[PDB]
Formats: structure tokens, sequence, C-alpha cells
RNA sequence: UCUGAUCGUAUUGGGCCUCUAACCUCGGACCGUAUAUCCGGUUCAGGGACAGUGCCUGGUGGGUAGUUUAACUGGGGCGGUUGCCUCCUAAAAUGUAACGGAGGCGCCCAAAGGUUCCCUCAACCUGGACGGCAAUCAGGUGUUGAGUGUAAGUGCACAAGGGAGCUUGACUGCGAGACGGACAUGUCGAGCAGGGACGAAAGUCGGGACUAGUGAUCCGGCACCUCUGAGUGGAAGGGG
RNA sequence: UGCACUACGAGUAAAGAUGCUCGUUACGCGCGGCAGGACGAAAAGACCCCGGGACCUUCACUACAACUUGGUAUUGGUGC
RNA sequence: AAAACACAGGUCCGUGCGAAGUCGCAAGACGAUGUAUACGGACUGACGCCUGCCCGGUGCUGGAAGGUUAAGAGGACCCGUUAACUCCCUUUGGGGGUGAAGCGGAGAAUUUAAGCCCCAGUAAACGGCGGUGGUAACUAUAACAUCCUAAGGUAGCGA
RNA sequence: AAGUCCAAGAGUGCGGCAGUGAGACGGCGGGGGAUAAGCUCCGUGCGUCGAGAGGGAAACAGCCCAGAUCGCCGGCUAAG
RNA sequence: CUGUGGGUAGGGGUGAAAGGCCAAUCAAACUCCGUGAUAGCUGGUUCUCCCCGAAAUGCAUUUAGGUGCAGCGUCGCAUG
RNA sequence: AGCGAAAGCGAGUCUGAAUAGGGCGUAUCCACACAAGAGUGUGUGGUGUAGUGGUGUGUUCUGGACCCGAAGCGGAGUGA
RNA sequence: CUGCUGUGAAUCUGCCGGGACCACCCGGUAAGCCUGAAUACUUCCCAGUGACCGAUAGCGGAUUAGUACCGUGAGGGAAU
RNA sequence: UAUAUAGGCGUCUGGGGGGAACGCGGGGAAGUGAAACAUCUCAGUACCCGUAGGAAGAGAAAACAAAAUGUGAUUCCGUG
């Protein structure tokens, strides 16, 4: 007469947060997620809890290194 | 008569020089230990009240 | 409590530099661990209180 | 002049048997008083420093008084649930409800933290006394099916998995810029300086592969400080 | 007692219609009767839930009366 | 309007006397111009035969060797203030340490009542009254060995 | 990069004054239920009703057409 | 049984006990006063036109038919 | 005239060992330089800074506070 | 500052106060008593005034008005 | 019952009751608010009791103050 179940967590709004070809200033966090699924790229450093983020401002773009998905920064010139 | 200050309001916040309305931030009181000191110092200082809560702390505040 | 909280002052000022855990279960006496000691300016032998 | 077995004086308590004089008697008589089971007085007879009563104090105390006794909920009740974490529902961004479907948490580890270096499992075949498929040895095949403190998910063989050395960064002063957000919470973070660890150096280190292991404010404790101190100096008290 | 020159049937509609649809029926006005409907009148449902009362019970809470303990004042004397 | 209340009868408890109980802040009053063959309270309810067990729980009553405990007496020890010094270290001061008395603040040992714990009695006090392992007359009709308790339904009655 | 641009009467920031926090059915994606309900719970730069008049569906909030500034004894059409 | 006179008063009285009765009222009489008690609840709130125009969701809630803040309306200013 | 818990200092001030970052503050704009394009800073000049008191309107606070409505609570009295 | 209870001093090199307390300084002189003015109000009397009402208004009462009437009573209480 | 007192007799002089508000000294709620409630509030309010006066009460420092060669009884009003 009872459900022995009915419990969840918080949603913790994982996911891309910066798409590619998207100007971030440098320290801007661009992807949040729980293991590393995307892997940190050039100029892309990594936080504890595996969030990605900006070492240098510049434009967002994914690639593949050696069957890794990767994140870049990559410097616009400067008008 | 006069209007009345909100006594429990006023000795919580705080107006600058130019007229914006200071806090404290919380959960620094005790059960410390177990929280790193970038979480403790990044719950210190004054923070400016939010703009949804400016209109009552306001009118809490002039009385 | 089996894992309390301790405190770890140093010996050459006596002041309570940081508060940590630890089993008393598996560490009877008490804990000592060089740590740092903002008023001395270096790095000190702590004790546990 | 301490150690002691001692008597006495001055003083003050604890107790005991008493005495009467406070106080008490609805015991008698007499009087105010012609009238009076009131009342007061006088006196005899009894208690008696007790009792009663003030003040302070501990017990017992529905005798009375004021009140409280949650919500959700396919009506209410009875059951079950209430915060956090993971997955599916959830319709390939994020978010998404039901008493929808499954589980965990309220810890643990002074190493299971930091760094430096080194290694690759599980399973299977073959050869070996106990020893059996199975325990340790040797040869081979074996790219991940093993393991990762701990649920699940995302990860990890470049290893985050296995082993050893040294060691405490499970730091102090901070923090550009951001994620998330009713708010309050929360989460990431390069980089600078102090003082260190490891490393030849490059460099990495603000606990742990990651995401649970927590409780606002009030009020109070404690240690430290260069703050304050109700005329002044202290103190008490407050403050950081 | 909102009205008014206030039929029926099968429907439709806040799901049980005199008043809407489509058809059927019906000259106008009364008197005596009957109670099927007007979810008829009456009484801001008493059942049930929600909020609030009130009185009752008790090892609910907190108090107080009452009862009781001791100290001390009233309260003193001699002997041990 | 009743089967409910009352009742005459029963018991239990309290009360030694301006009793106990009740109405009152008190004085005072009823009880009662009564005095345990009386009065109050509780249950039962003419009569007849009877009224089992359990005192562990909770009350009531009684007791005291201990444990615990208020106010009150006690003020060891500590802290504040400062007459005095005593020193530097710079000089007409000013901080270090000690610090008597006096006044203040926190105050331990020690001592001390009832209550509670404790131990007894009490059920016409509020209350409670069991099973299992395998069995025969023609199936029976729970009254062989053992577990547990404070004790395991007595008499009578019983769709 | 353009479009719309004498308008969407559009965004964003600050402020004054709000109401709202009972939603309904229909289309598509789903949970609960018996792949029942005019059931219940979610998603939808989906719609309409709410807060919508007019035409169609006999009548018929939520379906189809179409958004009522007023007048006309003009014309053309939409769903049907 | 009854007449006349009298006594008991509101958390009180009285009750051969039904919560009975105490002035057509009693699980605490009535009158006046506190007082215009308080009600997250129901009801009502009065002339006109012009422009714009919602929500019935999220979060928290001794919370779930109440409220705060967000979302969504309007007006003023800034930007464009 | 602000910063600071405060002593205090003052276009600064707090934190800190820091001419080392950040917080708050130095109306606002203009230019010219000197530094980096990690979001612009720093400095020299210039411009120079707007409040207050009546009163209308909207909202609000304290008051019965837009109007109406309990069952009930208290004080003092009236009734056998 | 002050009530009840207990204990209980000094007469000026005294005693009190200056937000625990102590020291120093300063102010004052308790346990005795009187005291005008400036301040509060209007039963009643006189004289006035009103961007006050004008007979369902204004006092309950423009008229038999605390009247008639209702209640055992406190009390309620018109209409003209 | 001796001292005597309690009492008794006589002769005087006062007291008593009323009143709308204002004063002083005492006793002292609850509704309510706190979105429950008990501290707290309401509120020392309502009510009650004792007493006045034309006003009352207070009043002549055992006061403030803060190092100023400072104020100087009380009451009331405005600020703070
Ligand atoms: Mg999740
Ligand atoms: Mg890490
Ligand atoms: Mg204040
Ligand atoms: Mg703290
Ligand atoms: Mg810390
Ligand atoms: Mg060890
Ligand atoms: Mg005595
Ligand atoms: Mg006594
Ligand atoms: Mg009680
Ligand atoms: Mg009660
Ligand atoms: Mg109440
Ligand atoms: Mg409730
Ligand atoms: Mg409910
Ligand atoms: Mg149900
Ligand atoms: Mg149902
Ligand atoms: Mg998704
Ligand atoms: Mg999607
Ligand atoms: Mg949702
Ligand atoms: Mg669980
Ligand atoms: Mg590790
Ligand atoms: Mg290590
Ligand atoms: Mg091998
Ligand atoms: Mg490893
Ligand atoms: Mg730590
Ligand atoms: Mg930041
Ligand atoms: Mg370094
Ligand atoms: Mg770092
Ligand atoms: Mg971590
Ligand atoms: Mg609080
Ligand atoms: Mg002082
Ligand atoms: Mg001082
Ligand atoms: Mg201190
Ligand atoms: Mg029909
Ligand atoms: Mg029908
Ligand atoms: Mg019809
Ligand atoms: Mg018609
Ligand atoms: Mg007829
Ligand atoms: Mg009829
Ligand atoms: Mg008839
Ligand atoms: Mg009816
Ligand atoms: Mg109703
Ligand atoms: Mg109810
Ligand atoms: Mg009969
Ligand atoms: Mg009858
Ligand atoms: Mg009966
Ligand atoms: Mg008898
Ligand atoms: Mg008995
Ligand atoms: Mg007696
Ligand atoms: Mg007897
Ligand atoms: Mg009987
Ligand atoms: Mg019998
Ligand atoms: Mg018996
Ligand atoms: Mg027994
Ligand atoms: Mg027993
Ligand atoms: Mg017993
Ligand atoms: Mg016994
Ligand atoms: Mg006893
Ligand atoms: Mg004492
Ligand atoms: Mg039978
Ligand atoms: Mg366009
Ligand atoms: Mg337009
Ligand atoms: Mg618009
Ligand atoms: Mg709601
Ligand atoms: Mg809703
Ligand atoms: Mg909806
Ligand atoms: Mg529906
Ligand atoms: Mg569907
Ligand atoms: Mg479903
Ligand atoms: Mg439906
Ligand atoms: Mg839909
Ligand atoms: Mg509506
Ligand atoms: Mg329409
Ligand atoms: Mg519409
Ligand atoms: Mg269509
Ligand atoms: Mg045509
Ligand atoms: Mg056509
Ligand atoms: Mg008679
Ligand atoms: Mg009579
Ligand atoms: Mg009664
Ligand atoms: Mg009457
Ligand atoms: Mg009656
Ligand atoms: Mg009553
Ligand atoms: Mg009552
Ligand atoms: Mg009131
Ligand atoms: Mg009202
Ligand atoms: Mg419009
Ligand atoms: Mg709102
Ligand atoms: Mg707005
Ligand atoms: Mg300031
Ligand atoms: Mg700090
Ligand atoms: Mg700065
Ligand atoms: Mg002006
Ligand atoms: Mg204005
Ligand atoms: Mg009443
Ligand atoms: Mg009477
Ligand atoms: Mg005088
Ligand atoms: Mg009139
Ligand atoms: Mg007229
Ligand atoms: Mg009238
Ligand atoms: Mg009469
Ligand atoms: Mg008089
Ligand atoms: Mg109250
Ligand atoms: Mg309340
Ligand atoms: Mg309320
Ligand atoms: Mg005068
Ligand atoms: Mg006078
Ligand atoms: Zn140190």
């Amino acid at each position: 007469s009872s459900s022995r179940n009915g419990r969840d967590s918080a949603a913790q709004r994982l996911g891309v947060k910066r798409f590619g070809g998207q100007v971030v200033k440098a320290g801007e966090i661009l992807v949040r997620q729980r293991g590393t699924h995307f892997h940190p790229g050039v100029n892309v450093g990594r936080g504890g809890d595996d969030t990605l983020f900006a070492l240098a401002p510049g434009a967002v773009e994914f690639g593949a290194k050696r069957g890794r998905k990767t994140v870049n920064i990559v410097p616009v010139a400067r008008p | 008569p006069k209007a009345k200050t909100h006594s429990g309001a006023s000795k919580r916040f705080r107006r600058t020089g130019t007229g914006k309305i200071v806090r404290q931030k919380a959960n620094r009181r005790h059960l410390l230990e177990h929280k790193p000191t970038k979480r403790t110092r990044r719950l210190d200082g004054r923070t400016t009240v939010s703009a949804a809560d400016n209109s009552r702390i306001n009118k809490l505040l002039n009385g | 409590d089996v894992r309390p909280k301790i405190t770890l002052a140093c010996e050459v000022c006596k002041h309570r530099n940081y508060i940590t855990k630890k089993n008393r279960r598996n560490d009877p006496d008490r804990l000592e661990i060089k740590k740092f000691c903002p008023n001395c300016g270096t790095h000190q032998p702590h004790k546990e209180s």
C-alpha cells in the first residue's frame, strides 16, 4: 500500500556551457561533467570536479585527438 | 505617529557611501572545521543585497 | 566518537592554528605534524591539544 | 616550642532532660452586664519556647488554570513519506510532475592526502608434491571483459588501476573570470606573495577519479589580538 | 415571490430543461379535487472535510491553590 | 420512565472531638447542642448459598541501616584594586615582578529535613489469572515429562 | 547576411502600481490506470476557452473559419 | 400533595444523577462594559469614456483554498 | 566625505608582511599623455557636482483603517 | 529608585552618588516639614462662531424622551 | 481588684451623603498581536478601591556634569 521508493536528488545542471566558435573570457568554465567526457585541450584547463575552463581568451572549438574528445581555446586576432 | 525602524533588520543591513545596501554572508558561525578555507573566505566580507530583496529591505530599514 | 575533532597548536608559540579529524582507534597518541604558523612566519611542528 | 594521653577557665554551636516568663487553650470562675454560649478583661488550671504565623526553602500537586497536540494524501483516517546523493521516466541543450520505477547517505582513510619514479590486469590454454577449476611457480594467449574505500552514473589501460621512496599543500594572505540561481545556499577557477614538500629540472601540491557523508540565525563556551573601557587609572563587560 | 400570454417527446447543456434544438400537441378564462415536477417552502447541512471555539481526560507542557519539609524572626532560663 | 438513579442490608477506609469532611483570606459556621452501637467518604445493593488464585505494576499504610537531595551554616583556594617596594631602561618619567591590610567577585571541603531509591503489609484497594512434545474406553469428554511467571480460573453459570 | 522598421507598439536596465499563484478541453510525446474514464500527472515560441463577439458543427465554453472603432436597404470571399 | 414566608448564585448553586435545573436560554445563566473582540473564511463596495492588458507556473513555507520572492501586465525614465 | 568592529586615518580607507591583489568610496563627462589589448588602467589638466522646505497624487506604517458577520474570552453587577 | 523579611554603623582625616567593583578626584550633605507661578479638565452660567447637520440627518430625544413600551431585575429603548 | 484601667454619666465640636471631567496613592484582566503559544504584547489599558483640590502632585540637591576656574529647586512644552 506504500511505495518503497520516491526519492531523487537535485539536478546538477551539467553539460556544455560554451559551444564551438564562441568567444570567452580567460577563466570562463566551458563544460560541467562528471568523469572526463571532454578532455582538456590546448589552452584549456580542468577543475577539481572535472570542470573544463578556459586558460586564455579566445573562441571555443572542439576536436578529437587520438580518440579523445577535447575542447580548445583559439586566439582570435586583435582588431 | 513617527514611523519605527525594524530593529532586527538594522543590525543586519548597512548602506555604503553611494547608497547601496550591503549584507553579511551566512554559514560561517560554527561547524567550520569541515569547511575548506576557500568556502570560508568566499563567505566573508560584505556583499550587496539582491535586487529582488532590495525593495523589502529598504522598507524595513526606513520603517 | 571514534573520529573526533582535534586541534593542532604550535609548540613555539602555543597558538591553535588548525582543526582536523583523526581516528582514536588508529591514532591513540597525540597527532603531531609540521604545519604552517602564521605568526611564527614559518613551518613549525604542531601537536594535538 | 610540632608529635601526642590530658584537665580546667573565656567564647560559640549540635543535641538532650527541663523550667516558665513569651505565646497558646472552645477548661473553670468572676466582671464590663438589667439584658449576653459574642467580645474584652482579671484570675485559677493546663500546655509551652513547641505549636501557630511572617520570610526564605525543597517535595507532592488534573484540585484548578492557560494552552499545544504538523503536513502531504485521487475525501479523511490507518499505513507510508518529509533533508541529501545516483540512475530511468525526461520526448539527443538545461530544466520537468505522480503515494512513478530502482538503489544509497548521515561515513571512512594519517594514509586510502601531496609529490617522484616504476608496472599492467581479469579470464583462458599448457607444465608442476601436497594443492582438488581453483592457493603460490613457469611459458603463452590476453586492450580492458579486472580494479577503482563506499550507491549509481560519467570516467580512467596515456591510466584515475598495482608498487616503492620521501613527506604534510588535509597550508596562511588573496583571487581575474565564471557555472548555478526567487532569495538564502552552493560550485569551478588560472594567477600573485609568504613559508614548505617532492622532483636533477620542467613543474605539481589550498585533501581523496568525480557527484552524498549535512543544519540558517539567535544565544552561549573557549584560545589568541595591537580594539573599547560610562569622571580618571585599572577591572568587569563588550568587540574582532 | 428575478421574471412571464410558465405544454410534451426524443435530444443538447455545469452531464436529470416550462424557457435551448428538432418535431408533436394545444380555442380564451375560471371552480372543485390529486399530489408527479418546479432539483417545491422552511432552517448561510447537524453527515463529511477544512479553519476556529468550547467543555471533558490524562504518567502532554507549564504554572498556581492546597498539603507538607527544613532554616530563620516572634523566642527566653538553668543543668547536663 | 427504563434494566438507569434511590433504597433497606453488606463491607472497606478515615475520625478521640471547636473530630474528620465541607463553605470561607480569615474569624466563623455546618458536622452536632452529636462523641466510635457516632459522623464522613467509597463500592455493593431485599433475601438464600457463597465469594477462589495473584502484593510483581500503581496507590495506601508502616518502617530505617544505607544511597541521593533545597534553602541555611561554613568560608580553604583563586581573582580585581593598591600602601609599599625593587629593578632597570631611557631620565624630571614609566613599565616589569612581588605585593600587606581594607574593600569587592566567584566561591570547594565539611554539616543538614522531608521526598525518592529501599524494605514490609494491604485486593469488598486500582488491578491481573500460561503452554509445549508425543496418547488410550468404541473418536472423544485435557486431569503423562518439561519451559515460563506475580499467579496460571476456584465454585457457580454458559450460543 | 538580410528581412520587418511613419512598427513589432519588440528586447534589456532602474523605479511606482499591480493582479496571479483552484485552470479547462483539443493535437502531438509520455508516466499512473485495464496501454479504461468528460480520470489523474508531466512536456510542447502547440491551439482555442478562460478574458472572444460574429459564421459552421441541429442545439452545443475548449472543434473548423475568423479577431467586433461606428454607420450603410453596396460588392468579394472562408469553414460549411 | 399543597399555600404562605424564607435560604443557596455562575467554574458557582442545587441534583433519589438525566450534564438535569438555575425566569420560554445552560458542557458554564443573564446585563452592561473591554468593544467597532478576532476571523489565512463568506458576503458587499455606488458615474463615464480612451489606451494597454494578464495568471492559474517555479521556489520556500506549522505550508497545500493563505503568503513572500521570481515569471507574466501597466506607467515613467535610460538605451536603440 | 569616506573607509573601518573600533582606536583611528582621511580622497582615501580596510584587510594584509606586501608600492599585492580585492572591498567600499573618490558626481559625471572631455581631452592629452604614459602602460597593457586579461575585458582597460594610471596620471596630468579641464567641466565642474544639488539639496531642501511647502503642497497635489499613488502606495505604505500606527491607529476600529474599505464596510458587514461568529461561536466564544475577561471585569463588574442582576436574577431561586 | 523601591516593598516584605533577616542582620544592622558612624557625626565630618564622617557618610552618599558619579552603570559590577577598587583607588584617586569631583559633586552633594539622606534618614524632619511647608511652599506661589508656568500645567490638566468642564457638571453649571454668560457671550459668541462654524467652506457643521437640517427631521431615516443632527443628541437616544425639534413632538408626551430616558417618555410610551419590552424585562422579575440589572437593563434595553422607540415613532411623531 | 488594691494602684488603677476597661467602662459608665454629662456637656461641647465635628463626621456621614452627592457630584461630568481633570489629580494622587493602591489592586489589576481578557479579547488581541506574536500568522499556533507559555516569556512578551495588549497594558499598567478596561474595571475596581481609598482620597482630594480648585487645580493636584512635585519641589529647594545626600542633583547633574566631566576635568569646562561647568550648570544650579520643582513642574510643563519642543528637540535629542
Ligand atoms: Mg540526478
Ligand atoms: Mg583533484
Ligand atoms: Mg535600534
Ligand atoms: Mg565566531
Ligand atoms: Mg578553516
Ligand atoms: Mg597509523
Ligand atoms: Mg515557633
Ligand atoms: Mg515557620
Ligand atoms: Mg495537575
Ligand atoms: Mg486541563
Ligand atoms: Mg489566548
Ligand atoms: Mg492544522
Ligand atoms: Mg489534512
Ligand atoms: Mg486516500
Ligand atoms: Mg475518489
Ligand atoms: Mg535532457
Ligand atoms: Mg528535449
Ligand atoms: Mg513541472
Ligand atoms: Mg532510506
Ligand atoms: Mg588515491
Ligand atoms: Mg602520498
Ligand atoms: Mg601469466
Ligand atoms: Mg594510482
Ligand atoms: Mg581538512
Ligand atoms: Mg567573483
Ligand atoms: Mg612559493
Ligand atoms: Mg593553485
Ligand atoms: Mg574535494
Ligand atoms: Mg530567535
Ligand atoms: Mg564608573
Ligand atoms: Mg574609567
Ligand atoms: Mg576581556
Ligand atoms: Mg424532456
Ligand atoms: Mg435528459
Ligand atoms: Mg424543456
Ligand atoms: Mg424563447
Ligand atoms: Mg385547478
Ligand atoms: Mg400539489
Ligand atoms: Mg393536499
Ligand atoms: Mg428549503
Ligand atoms: Mg454551510
Ligand atoms: Mg474541526
Ligand atoms: Mg414508570
Ligand atoms: Mg415520554
Ligand atoms: Mg440512571
Ligand atoms: Mg450500610
Ligand atoms: Mg473501597
Ligand atoms: Mg477541620
Ligand atoms: Mg470502623
Ligand atoms: Mg449496581
Ligand atoms: Mg448481596
Ligand atoms: Mg474477590
Ligand atoms: Mg492478588
Ligand atoms: Mg499487586
Ligand atoms: Mg504493592
Ligand atoms: Mg511490596
Ligand atoms: Mg511511604
Ligand atoms: Mg550562607
Ligand atoms: Mg453456548
Ligand atoms: Mg522584421
Ligand atoms: Mg501594433
Ligand atoms: Mg509590450
Ligand atoms: Mg497555493
Ligand atoms: Mg496550483
Ligand atoms: Mg494545468
Ligand atoms: Mg480534467
Ligand atoms: Mg495524450
Ligand atoms: Mg499516469
Ligand atoms: Mg481529463
Ligand atoms: Mg496539453
Ligand atoms: Mg476565472
Ligand atoms: Mg465564439
Ligand atoms: Mg483567446
Ligand atoms: Mg487547422
Ligand atoms: Mg459571390
Ligand atoms: Mg470552399
Ligand atoms: Mg410543607
Ligand atoms: Mg425568596
Ligand atoms: Mg452541574
Ligand atoms: Mg430574561
Ligand atoms: Mg429554561
Ligand atoms: Mg460561568
Ligand atoms: Mg467558559
Ligand atoms: Mg480592545
Ligand atoms: Mg471585521
Ligand atoms: Mg489590445
Ligand atoms: Mg507576487
Ligand atoms: Mg515593473
Ligand atoms: Mg561608519
Ligand atoms: Mg581576515
Ligand atoms: Mg584599493
Ligand atoms: Mg525644487
Ligand atoms: Mg511630494
Ligand atoms: Mg460573559
Ligand atoms: Mg439574588
Ligand atoms: Mg508637599
Ligand atoms: Mg432623530
Ligand atoms: Mg422632507
Ligand atoms: Mg433615534
Ligand atoms: Mg414593567
Ligand atoms: Mg465625599
Ligand atoms: Mg494573554
Ligand atoms: Mg495569536
Ligand atoms: Mg490570526
Ligand atoms: Mg492654574
Ligand atoms: Mg500643593
Ligand atoms: Zn607558532
